[PDB]
């Protein structure tokens, strides 16, 4: 994709129209005016797998590769409805699920919203939960 | 010892009942809480708050963690009204209810020291009325700058004790209260 | 027969503090403990097989997260071998770049940068943060809550807050249930007294996720991360599933960092026999290993227990310069009491305050302590003036600024007001102008009307239940006579969508405009370079009340 | 209506403190003024013709004292020469050595040198003075004084003190004909606290030098010299003056070190529109030219005058910085009550503190501060526990221990009745059982009963007109039972003989060694070297009252 | 306005039963209060009071050579007929000084003006008297507060470079004639 | 054969380097002679002798003008107490005419053979005048 450098940061001074919102939307497109006809909703307002691609390329070049990798899972992650968010998120807090619900889990990210990177995460969390005991009646 | 077990604590056999849990060194190894204040008193008025809303309270000792959310957790899954009340050996205190996040809760008691009697009892009402799917008017907060400086030391001292108690996979025991 | 002396020593405040012996076996020492590892690393094929001693097989999710995410593998093994004395003096010498760190200390493990900054004294301490820290602008960031929970008073303690400089400010709750009323009035009250200013409601994980999810919140910061695998696991997740979160977070444009804090381990029962600092520094790489850019440090709420104990304050600067070495923004704590002692809290203080760190304090308190409900903070809004002063007699920039009677009194009173209209517009448990009024000229809670909580609590819920989210409040504001404060919210609900002030140390300031560590790199090499107060901002802090012509 | 948080505010002490604008044309101005004089040298046949601007036509005293004794021309030119900015660096850099920045801060004239740390910022300023300090080890010196100026209370306080780990014990007078009572007092209960520990009673100067020659003190440090001629002149000195005076005292094996302090010129009325550290740094190069060893300075007993202004707080570091960077031995204040709050006196204190000096504070009291004749010190006896709790918080030696108060009480006692003999011995006015026994368990002069002040300094005087040295203490000891303590103060009397302690930074300890910065050099390379506070004294330290062990 | 009027140079004592009050050059012209408020009318009142009640002569003279109050006072006792005299600054600094003494060393000293009252102003014209008597009386209580020069130094420094600017160098001092 | 930074201190070791202005030793002076008078103040006073090894250790050490007032100091061990304060006295401003000083110049020359304190009163003399500091200057 289209890469970044630390010069091309913040990009809302310097490539204000890299970006754009789930649906499309601009920046300028959200105003007083627009909300309050609802011609804009929260629906609009969400940041895209591009705009942190974009970030991700600048943290690299910051020296920031960790932070880069973060913004990377980020990107895949836009793609999932915050109720599925939220879901994921406590299956992999202590004791909540068995070692097959978090590989589904993984499964799912993977071939319904290609968060490829998202879905080793998962695996490799449930791996390393069966030996340090951290899979449902672990406790 | 004025605290018998009397077998697992098991899914309760009546709506109208709150869950008191207990860390595994309450009434035990410690018998006061972080301001000396005794356990039996502190029992005494949980339970009598609770009554007091013609709901009945039944004890229980949880041995899979001693933090007090994860006490109480134990409870809210095993109360017949879902409500259930935690409570750490140095007197930590929670009103839990099944359902919500286990660090999560619907009144918390965060500084320990400064806790009475009184506002036991009143913990024991407000849990009772939460059982009877009331609103009640949350006992009003308690907050002193100098807890911490003066008691978090003590606090993690005995709770270091108290978790020597902590038994893995061991299932919640149901006690009867003396007297 | 007593001696008078030793009388009036015996009721000096600091003898009610809480002191302890060490105590090795239950991790009550703050460093340089002998039960901690010694450093060390086996590398084969690219992946660690051994880490600070501990053989892989003997790994935890720790030990995991951190050996395969967060050490820079490609020379971990030349800094292992390099000499932590000669190491620990380039970080306080002056003419040793902070980009020619970095790339070492990123490739350090644990127990590797622990033994360096170990060797180290407070002043070197020092000396080396002002260069390590990532952002060149210092900055603050403050707690605004009361014991009542009450809506109005955050927005008009907020409004105050963000006129006096805090460009970070942070709630949390009495009753849970209350939540969502708490964060909407701070990010009301915020954007009133600064616009840019950055909002947080600390709460369970997964409830402040959820708040952030609805655009109630700016960024979330107690995000926490814990030392040993037992303990981790009573906070209620592990590594991975804080990875996930941060990730989650940022997936939805909202900037984040990590907690954690010297002693926490201790007071949760499981320190396993090792120092705070050396846990501390675990809990630093699992920020690290995370990708998250920044982390809050410094013991924080558990300062009770490495002050208890020698270096304990020692300790804590360390676990910051730690941090900061790490490329990792610092909010350096000083936001919870751990002493009755003026000149105790002042020495803790100085620590940061002295050097600067991204955010000198992660919560001073803008509100009096009896109302602060993180159980106070190391400095309260009694102490502004004292803080003022302090910035003035060492030319040393804090972050905040002096301020007049009038313009504060004017800026509580919108704040408030706009509030009234948001809780109007939302149909919510009406903010009377009595309770406008009381909140103008309030010093806390005391003085303000009580509130009917049973009532509020429910309609709280209601946000979050009916999903009603931040653009309720821009239309509330917007058709309540408040058009400049919604185009305001509106525009910092517009910040999430860009992705800048998701990097290392960012805030907003200007009109608009991100600050963070990509592009105010810090470039301190010695006297007279890096960030030096002057010109107009030191005019500002010159100007304190009491300060009158002598002239005549 | 009032805000109520105003209110609040309002009402906190640090509000009743003294704050004023800057005032460069009155001096009311501390450091970095466009008024101060640009650095310069012009060297003509080995004599200065030109001192930071000002013609050698228009050479004051002062001028004409540094420009032939306080600076080394071979290398003046040299130095001045170098920029500024980078000689900052290197002070606080770790690794440029001490003994490579001596050479050239001792070429250096008052302004050049002023424009150098005043590119730093107080870390800066700590980190150059961990390794710029003399002695290796830091010390302190506490001040030992009562309103009523009752020998029997000075003397269990001195014993006390000297017990807590100061070094040195400072008192002085309500009525100045009782400063011979004062001194012995002092020194006495000094060593009854630990042997060695110096002891000095702050007079005018002749009444000093006077009361020294009879044996009643163990050195001087009031030795005052100041930044302006008129200044100086109502001072009742000359550079000259005092340059004699410092010999004088060194001629009788006297240690002596001068005072001077930021705000004096402009406390005393001639500040002559320069800054507080300019006129400040004329000092450090008149105690320089003049071969004094050492100086009290950081505006000590004027620091009413910086603190008033904008960065006052940091000149003061930066004063005892340019002290410690010139190779003198540097008493750095933290010594005198400026302020009513307590964060701000603390945050004055660690300045200091921190990175270490010869001597932390120029007198720390060791009497509460309604007992302090120099008008309060910026800490007091109550304060000796939180000092303790300091020190082991950052790990930082600031030179005192936590002590119990069995040892105390028994200490104070034998100081009192140390005096006590030393009176009768003395056929001086009696010091009764009962003020031994107040003296042994009191607080203060509070605690204290009353006495004959006339009787007192009518025998007082006699000491000084009849000539009574300080042999005649020593077989007062010797004679009512205090051989040992008699022993004590025949070997700090003996001190003065060899000529050790006249020395940069010398100080006495343990069994009469003498500790300075010839025997003691600071060798700070960063990191793991120079002084490190650990072993014994780190768990003397380590154990304050109240460290209970967890179990 | 002035209550003190010049009746020409003041010269050696006549009598050897007086004390001299020095004051400082802009005491009771350009400055008519002490630091903390006390009209320099009513401090002079009360200091002659004291001497006059002791059965001594009280002579006012005024200082030009020096502001400092040590100076100011032994410029007085150069001139007392019983050795004795007393220093005044503008700003209420007081000295009890004697002719032989160093001019830095003295036989009372009030080194603490904010706490002086019109009663220890008296009690110093007594002393004064007394010492000029050749009797030895009980010091006059020392004053102490530690937070004395924290709140009044820095107005201490700012009056007396007031009083400064009205030194005269050379200008010996004038005797001075008070009104009632 | 001189002193050095490696002779200190003299008390410990060369404590025989070390004598009185009446030639006595440090062992000398004991609690039985101080009570029976065999030694008295007037044998306890640093000798010249003593501070000129100070002086040339200061100046090992790197500290000149420390050494050159310890070599003051070596002179004036020989001028009386009442003499010494009798000139700083005069030295102070005010005191003197520039002939009083110059006689005192001479005196510590001729009778005390101080000739490095003489040329530092004869210095002060000459400066005084130009700056107005000897008697009937103020
Ligand atoms: C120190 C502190 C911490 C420490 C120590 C907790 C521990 N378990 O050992 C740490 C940093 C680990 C922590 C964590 C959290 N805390 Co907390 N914590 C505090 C604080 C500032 C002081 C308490 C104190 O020192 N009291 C004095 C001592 C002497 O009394 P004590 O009875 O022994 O105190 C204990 C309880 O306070 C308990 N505790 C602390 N936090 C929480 C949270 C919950 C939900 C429960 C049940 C218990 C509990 O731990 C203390 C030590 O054992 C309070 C503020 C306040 N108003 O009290 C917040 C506070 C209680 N914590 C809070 C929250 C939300 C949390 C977290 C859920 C945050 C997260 N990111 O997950 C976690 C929960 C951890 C857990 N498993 O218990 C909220 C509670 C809001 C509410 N009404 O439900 C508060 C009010 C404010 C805040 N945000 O910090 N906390
Ligand atoms: C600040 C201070 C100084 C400052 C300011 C003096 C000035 N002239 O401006 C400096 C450092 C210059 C100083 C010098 C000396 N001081 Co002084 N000083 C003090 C101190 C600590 C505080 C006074 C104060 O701030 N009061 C509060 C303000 C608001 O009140 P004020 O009335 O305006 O205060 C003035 C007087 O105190 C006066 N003053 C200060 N010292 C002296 C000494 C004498 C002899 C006289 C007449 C006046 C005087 O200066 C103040 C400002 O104008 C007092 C301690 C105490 N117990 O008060 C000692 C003290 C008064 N000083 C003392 C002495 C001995 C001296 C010196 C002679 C020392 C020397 N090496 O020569 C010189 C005298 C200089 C001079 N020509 O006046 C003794 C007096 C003993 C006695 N009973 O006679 C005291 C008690 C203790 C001490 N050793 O420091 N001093
Ligand atoms: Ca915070
Ligand atoms: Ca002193």
């Amino acid at each position: 994709s289209r890469s970044a450098r630390v010069s091309d940061y913040p990009l809302a001074n310097k490539h204000p129209e890299w970006v754009k919102t789930a649906t499309n939307k601009t920046l300028d497109d959200f105003t007083l005016e627009n909300v309050l006809s609802n011609k804009v909703t929260a629906q609009d307002m969400r940041i895209t797998p591009e705009t942190l691609r974009l970030q991700a390329s600048i943290a690299k070049d910051a020296g920031r590769d960790r932070l880069a990798m973060n913004f990377e899972r980020a990107a895949e992650l836009t793609a999932v409805p915050d109720d599925r968010i939220l879901e994921i998120y406590n299956a992999l807090r202590p004791y909540r699920s068995t070692k097959e619900e978090l590989l589904a889990i993984a499964d799912d990210l993977e071939s319904r919203y290609q968060a490829k990177i998202c879905a080793a995460f998962v695996r490799e969390a449930a791996t390393l939960y069966v030996e340090r005991k951290k899979l449902k009646g672990d406790d | 010892g004025f605290l018998t077990e009397v077998g697992e604590a098991r899914q309760g056999t009546q709506q109208d009942e709150v869950i008191i849990a207990v860390g595994p060194a309450f009434g035990l190894a410690q018998t006061v809480n972080i301001v000396g204040i005794p356990h039996k008193s502190i029992l005494r008025e949980v339970i009598a708050g609770i009554e007091e809303e013609g709901i009945k309270a039944r004890v229980i000792r949880c041995f899979k963690s001693s933090d007090v959310a994860f006490v109480a957790v134990e409870g809210n899954r095993l109360s017949g009204s879902g409500i259930s009340i935690g409570i750490q050996s140095k007197g930590t205190t929670v009103i839990h209810q099944q359902g919500l996040p286990p660090l999560s809760n619907l009144e918390l008691f965060p500084q320990a020291p400064l806790l009475t009697l009184e506002t036991y009892r009143q913990i024991g009402k407000n849990a009772a009325r939460y059982a009877k799917r009331e609103s009640p008017q949350p006992v009003p907060t308690l907050n002193d700058q100098m807890a911490r400086p003066k008691y978090q030391a003590k606090s993690a001292i005995l709770h270091i004790k108290e978790t020597k108690y902590v038994v893995t996979g061991k299932n919640p025991q149901e006690l009867r209260v003396a007297l | 027969m007593r001696s008078k002396r030793f009388e009036a020593l015996a009721k000096r405040p600091v003898n009610q503090d809480g002191f302890v012996k060490e105590w090795i076996e239950e991790g009550f020492i703050a460093m340089e403990s002998p039960n901690d590892p010694k450093p060390s690393i086996k590398i084969v094929n690219g992946a660690v097989t051994e880490l600070d001693g501990k053989p892989v097989s003997d790994f935890d999710l720790i030990d995991h997260f951190i050996a395969r995410y967060g050490i820079n593998l490609n020379r971990a093994e030349e800094v292992m071998a390099m000499d932590s004395v000669k190491l620990a003096n380039m970080l306080c010498d002056p003419n040793v770049k902070r980009s020619e760190i970095v790339p070492l200390t990123t490739a350090m493990t644990p127990a590797k940068i622990v033994e360096v900054v170990s060797h180290m004294n407070v002043v070197e301490m020092m000396m080396a943060m002002q260069k390590m820290r990532a952002r060149r602008t210092p900055s603050q960031q403050a707690h605004v809550t009361n014991v009542k929970d009450n809506p109005v008073q955050i927005a008009a303690d907020a409004a105050e807050g963000a006129w006096r400089g805090f460009d970070e400010q942070e709630t949390t709750v009495a009753v849970a249930r209350y939540a969502p009323f708490n964060a909407i009035a701070l990010l009301v009250g915020s954007q009133v007294g600064r616009p840019g200013v950055l909002t947080q409601c600390s709460l369970e994980e997964a409830t402040e996720l959820k708040l952030g999810m609805l655009g109630h919140t700016c960024y979330a910061e107690t995000i926490s991360v814990y030392g040993t695998e037992p303990v981790f696991t009573d906070g209620d997740d592990t590594p991975w599933s804080k990875g996930f979160l941060a990730s989650s977070y940022a997936s939805r444009g909202l900037k984040m960092r990590f907690t954690s804090g010297s002693g926490s381990e201790v007071q949760m029962g499981y320190a396993e026999g090792k120092s705070m600092l050396y846990l501390e520094a675990r809990c630093i790489y699992i920020t690290k290993a995370a990708g998250v850019q920044g982390l809050q440090n410094g013991s924080v709420s558990c300062i009770g227990v490495p002050s208890a104990v020698p270096s304990g304050i020692r300790a804590v600067l360390a676990e910051n310069l730690i941090c900061s070495s790490l490329d990792l923004e610092c909010a350096s704590s000083n936001d919870q009491t751990f002493t009755h002692s003026d000149m105790r809290r002042t020495a803790r203080l100085l620590m940061q305050f002295l050097p600067g760190t991204d955010f000198i304090s992660s919560g001073y308190s803008a509100v009096p302590n009896y109302d602060n409900m993180f159980a106070g903070s190391n400095e309260d809004a009694e102490d502004f003036d004292d803080y003022n002063v302090i910035q003035r007699d060492l030319k040393v920039d804090g972050g905040l600024r002096p301020v007049r009677e009038e313009d504060v009194i004017a800026i509580r009173n919108k704040a408030a007001r706009a509030l009234q209209a948001v809780f109007a517009g939302m149909g919510l448990p009406p903010i009377t102008d009595e309770e406008v009024e009381a909140a103008t000229y309030a010093h806390g809670s005391k003085d303000m009307p009580e509130r009917n909580i049973v009532e509020d609590i429910k309609f709280a819920q209601e946000i979050i239940n009916k999903n009603r989210n931040g653009l309720e409040v821009v239309k509330a504001l917007a058709q309540g006579g408040f058009t400049d404060v919604a185009q305001d919210m509106l525009n910092i609900q517009k910040a999430k969508l860009t992705g800048d002030y998701l990097h290392t140390s960012a805030i907003i300031v200007g009109d608009g405009q991100v600050l963070s560590a990509v592009n105010d790199v810090n470039d301190y090499a010695g006297p007279a370079t890096g960030y030096r107060l002057q010109g107009e901002r030191w005019e500002e802090i010159k100007n304190i009340p009491g300060a009158l012509d002598p002239n005549e």
